[PDB]
C-alpha cells in the first residue's frame, strides 16, 4: 500500500512545515534560523549543518525535490531500511552544504543535494550490487541528467547551488561504492 | 539565495 516509510514521510512533512513558515514569515526570517552557520558565533548550532536542506524558495523546486525524495528515498527506505536513508541524508546534507558554502557562502537551501546523492546512490548500488533490489530506471537517469544540465546552465528562473548538487552526487556515488565492495 |  503505502510507498513512503517513516523517514521518507517525516522529511516531506518537515519540508512542508518549513515551506509554510517561509510563506508566512518570509524567506529571510526563516533563513536566519535554519541557514548554514553564517557567523562564527553560530558554529555550534549543529542543526544548521543540515536544516539548510529543508528550505525551498519556489514552488517548482520544492515539488520536484520532494518527488525525487519520495521516489528514491522511498525506495532506499523500503529495500535497505530507515537507517540507511538517515545516513545518506545526514552525510549528503552536511557535505553538500560544506562544499556550497565553501565556494559560494552560506545563503543557500534546498533538498536537491540530498536528491542528487540519492540519484547517485541508487544508480551505482543498483549497478554494482543488483541483489540489493535497488535500481535507477533508464528514464530516471535521463531525467536526472537533464535536470543537472539545466542547473549547470542556469535554465531555471533562479540562482542554482551547483556546488551542493554535484557534491551531493559525489557523496551518493561514494557511499554506494563503499556499500557494494561487498 | 541559491537553491539546491
Ligand atoms: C488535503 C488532503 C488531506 C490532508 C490530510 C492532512 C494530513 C493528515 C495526516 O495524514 C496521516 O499522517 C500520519 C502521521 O503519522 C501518517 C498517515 O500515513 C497519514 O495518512
Ligand atoms: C511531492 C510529489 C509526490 C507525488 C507522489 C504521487 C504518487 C502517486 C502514485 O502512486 C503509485
Ligand atoms: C507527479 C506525478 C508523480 C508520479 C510518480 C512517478 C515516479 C516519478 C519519479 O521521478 C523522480
Ligand atoms: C538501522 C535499521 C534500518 C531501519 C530498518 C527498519 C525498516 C524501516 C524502513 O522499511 C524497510
Ligand atoms: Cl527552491
Amino acid at each position: 500500500r503505502e510507498r513512503a516509510g517513516p523517514v521518507t514521510w517525516v522529511m516531506m512533512i518537515a519540508c512542508v512545515v518549513v515551506f509554510i513558515a517561509m510563506q508566512i514569515l518570509g524567506d529571510q526570517e526563516v533563513m536566519l534560523w535554519l541557514a548554514w552557520p553564517f557567523d562564527p558565533t553560530l558554529k555550534f548550532e549543529f542543526w544548521r549543518y543540515f536544516t539548510h536542506a529543508l528550505m525551498h524558495f519556489s514552488l517548482m523546486h520544492i515539488l520536484f525535490n520532494l518527488l525525487w525524495w519520495w521516489y528514491l528515498g522511498g525506495a532506499v527506505e523500503k529495500r535497505l531500511g530507515s537507517g540507511k536513508l538517515i545516513v545518506i541524508t545526514l552525510i549528503s546534507a552536511l557535505l553538500s552544504g560544506y562544499v556550497q558554502q565553501k565556494f559560494s557562502g552560506p545563503w543557500f537551501g534546498g533538498l536537491s543535494g540530498v536528491v542528487y546523492a540519492l540519484m547517485g546512490y541508487v544508480w551505482l548500488r543498483g549497478e554494482r550490487d543488483p541483489q540489493s533490489g535497488i535500481y535507477l530506471q533508464r528514464g530516471l537517469i535521463i531525467f536526472a541528467l537533464i535536470w543537472i544540465v539545466a542547473g549547470w546552465f542556469d535554465l531555471f528562473g533562479m540562482s542554482m547551488a551547483n556546488g551542493a548538487h554535484i557534491a551531493g552526487l559525489a557523496v551518493g556515488l561514494a557511499m554506494a561504492f563503499v556499500d557494494s565492495l561487498n | 539565495i541559491a537553491t539546491a
